[PDB]
């Protein structure tokens, strides 16, 4: 995907590699080498008038 | 999913303060001048 990765304040169980919100989109991943949990923020977008 | 996937919510043109000001004007008009300001 595409996004901005930041340090997460979420606590994942050791099994879980990524998470999802109520609308089933991905919003967090576990780095496969360091096991740190990172939040994914979509890159800014919007309309232009 | 701050703005989901291309779905943007737009603000109203009249803010809550501006609507409150219209309501205040309507109340002041009715209370001090009754039916004549309409």
């Amino acid at each position: 995907g595409t996004g901005v990765l930041t340090k997460s304040n979420k606590k994942f169980l050791p099994f879980q590699q990524f998470g999802r919100d109520i609308v089933d989109t991905t919003d967090a991943v576990r780095d496969p080498q360091t096991l740190e949990i990172l939040d994914i923020t979509p890159c800014s977008f919007g309309g232009v008038s | 999913a701050q703005k989901f996937n291309g779905l943007t919510v737009l603000p109203p043109l009249l803010t809550d303060e501006m609507i409150a000001q219209y309501t205040s004007a309507l109340l002041a008009g009715t209370i001090t001048s009754g039916w004549t300001f309409g």
